[PDB]
């Protein structure tokens, strides 16, 4: 008898593999390892991951597609950005959780819009209904 | 809290 | 006060980082195996191999962009593995079965050997 | 011929806080 | 009665006109709009305009003021010459920022001295020290 | 400690505030010396050598112009012969100095070829001097 | 020559 | 983290009349 290894071609779908490897990216930044760049939003500063910002940001995708940010380690954004917004739209990138508040809903989506975070706005356009 | 699930796409795809 | 869940941005911001895989934006690091070769993010390797996560996290061994496995690992089983990560879809081969749940062991990814532990028949 | 599994378990290690 | 105008003379001084003019440079760059120069630095490139290069290196200005190098489309520098270094000056041409990360203080410094951009050098040794 | 000679901030940003000031100055010397420009402005009798991108930077009609593939090889332009050669030569100082020069019986003038040139940032700072 | 200021935006913003 | 710095001097060459 063959004790074959079944029958062959077999493909395994791990549901929650996604969720699990954004959690541990947070993880990553929450304790800073391998953190490649630091948003600097009205003199006060964020470090993150430039992969990370570029699959969220349509801004950050931009900003570091093109070759002479590319391989740079700072960005300073537009100084009208409320650095609250961004910091709440940062959490976001990392933990699929929006935490708008009433008050600060409005500083979000327009930080969203500058961002080029375009399903983002659309989320908090419905979101005054 | 108020928790609301959003089912729809979250970000941009970064073409091919 | 509220608080938004996107369901699906976890499989997004995936599927993004593959795309940016795919178009070779942003690799940090190239993982040499016998002949072969493996641009991939060091991000989504430590999040995915408990031994990359131990290298890029050694203070020496942080600022290297050339790994070089062991010569045994199989290039193929190590990229049936690197898909994985970048995809949540594990492709167990006609002739690849072995291979890849051993490169797991090796990447200390104990998950996805217990999984292929639970698929594996004979 | 291609036959599909899904595993709704944890997937990879859980990097510590 | 009269709804005469100024009666005289006067200036009006736009402030960051100057840092305005230099974002949009900085967009038509990043845009590849009326670059007329590559600047190839070992294995990596960049696009810039002559009159940006000119305006903030002496070795760029010496160069393409030269009857023969003027009209020039490709620029090889130093195989020593380091990218990053490179990469860092070029940036802050385009931004007024110069970033000093641990990594590469030397390296900018030296190739700000490559590029006769003496003014940024005398700035890193003013506050950079040991 | 005093045995590390290691180079003391570690990671800093120097912001040269006057870096735009200096760089808009030498683009402007470059102006005055004929070098590396590339379109001639003519404006009814008189003539202006320029550099595009500085064009484009500021006057949203030369940017429009410059930027389908069709027009932005150009050497020479004409603009409309009713517009005034003084009031070009004053805005065309302005994109290269900061400084907007304005004389008494110009700035009607200024404000009309700015309208025109599509610059409607200083035609607004131009619209607060009158009143 | 009395000097003015102006603090505004002085020509439009090129898009990325 | 970054330590910023304003430089007011001259940042470039000034190319002469």
């Amino acid at each position: 008898s063959d004790l074959y290894l079944r029958p062959g071609d077999s493909q395994i779908q791990f549901t929650r593999h996604a969720s699990d490897v954004l959690l541990n990216l947070n993880r990553l930044r929450s304790r800073d390892i391998l953190t490649d760049v630091v948003i600097v939003v009205s003199r006060e500063q964020f470090r993150a991951h430039k992969t990370v910002l570029m699959a969220c940001s349509g801004l950050f995708y931009s900003i570091f597609t093109d070759q002479l940010k590319r391989n740079l380690s700072v960005i300073n954004l537009d100084p009208e950005i409320n650095p609250e917004g961004f910091n709440i739209l940062l959490d976001f990138m990392y933990t699929s959780r929006l935490n708008l508040r009433e008050g600060n809903i409005m500083a979000v989506m327009a930080t969203a819009m500058y961002l080029q975070m375009e399903h983002v706005v659309d989320t908090c356009r419905k979101f005054i209904k | 809290i108020t928790t609301i699930k959003e089912m729809g796409r979250s970000i941009h795809e970064i073409p091919r």
